[PDB]
């Protein structure tokens, strides 16, 4: 039998119904290991917040939403790893706190479709997405701060 | 156990082929032969020996 | 509770900004790819 | 099926319960959507003309 094309068990963690013969990670645990205990490269899919703490830069206007779109290349922020496992993105003035989100098992390929031509185009498989994060204003800190 | 087919998705029968026994799925030509002995058990809760009263 | 390591910068590429897509199997689990699987075409809408 | 089983729930006794519903599902020819709504609109009356 061809053992890539087995049966799936219901529990996509725990697929091996037929052999041959997992904890729940923290953010700053799961970057130590990616940078400290390998140094391979991984492909992560973080939720950025509706708005960021932002203004569009010249892009004619009003308070609305400033997303990726708006801003431009180069460095935009910081991601410092306290103690006590405290994750947080210091994307200016303001800090907010990266967490890790619901863990996905099934299969999620990143893929970069271009249309490079109005009659053919290029869809470029870039990875696989594992990990998901989840980032989120610390409310608290700005409410005590004013 | 519920055996799910990994072309569609859908629920896996158990049926005989011309060699053995295996695995099928009622709307896509994939199948599965059995190879080794697959169990389920289920472990039903033991009829707990009652005591006398009074 | 100081930032002690872990001081990783964060950049931004607008490069694939429109080209970049996000597939996902909700019936595929992420041990099996489809990787060996010869593909023949894709239809899409702008 | 394998979709439907994941939103209902990945608990053992959860698959045992809805065992059965995916058996008499399986037992009539209802695979697709166009099938099943058929399937509902025969079992649809009509508010008196
Ligand atoms: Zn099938």
């Amino acid at each position: 039998i061809i053992n890539i094309k087995k049966e799936k068990r219901e529990t996509d963690e725990e697929t091996k119904q037929i052999l041959r013969m997992l904890p729940k990670d923290v953010s700053v645990a799961e970057l130590l290991r990616e940078l400290s205990l390998t140094k391979e490269e991984e492909l992560l899919f973080l939720q950025l917040p509706d708005t960021l703490p932002g203004q569009p830069p010249t892009q004619d206007i009003a308070e609305n939403a400033c997303t990726l779109a708006d801003l431009t290349e180069g460095q935009v922020g910081k991601l410092l790893i306290r103690k006590s496992g405290r994750v947080q993105l210091l994307l200016g003035k303001v800090t907010l706190d990266v967490t890790m989100g619901t863990a996905c098992s099934f299969l999620q390929e990143l893929v970069s479709v271009g249309l490079g031509d109005s009659r053919t185009g290029e869809m470029t498989v870039l990875g696989h997405v594992k990990h998901k994060l989840v980032c989120s204003p610390d409310f608290e800190s700005l409410l005590d701060h004013k | 156990m519920l055996l799910f087919c990994p072309g569609c998705g859908n629920g896996l029968i158990v049926e005989e082929g011309q060699r053995c026994h295996r695995f099928a799925c009622n709307t896509c030509p994939y199948v599965h032969n059995i190879t080794r002995k697959v169990t389920n058990r289920k472990y039903p809760k033991l009829k707990e020996v009652d005591d006398v009263l009074g | 509770d100081d930032p002690v390591v872990q001081e990783i910068d964060v950049y931004l590429a607008k490069s694939l900004a429109e080209k970049l897509y996000l597939f996902q199997y909700p019936v595929r689990p992420a041990s099996m790819t489809y990787d060996d699987i010869p593909h023949l075409s894709a239809k899409i809408k702008p | 099926d394998q979709e439907i089983v994941q939103m209902i729930g990945t608990e053992e006794h959860v698959m045992a319960a809805f065992g059965p519903s995916l058996e008499e599902c399986q037992k009539a020819q209802i695979f697709t959507q166009m099938q099943a709504l058929k399937y509902i609109g025969n079992k649809v009356r009509r508010q008196r003309m």
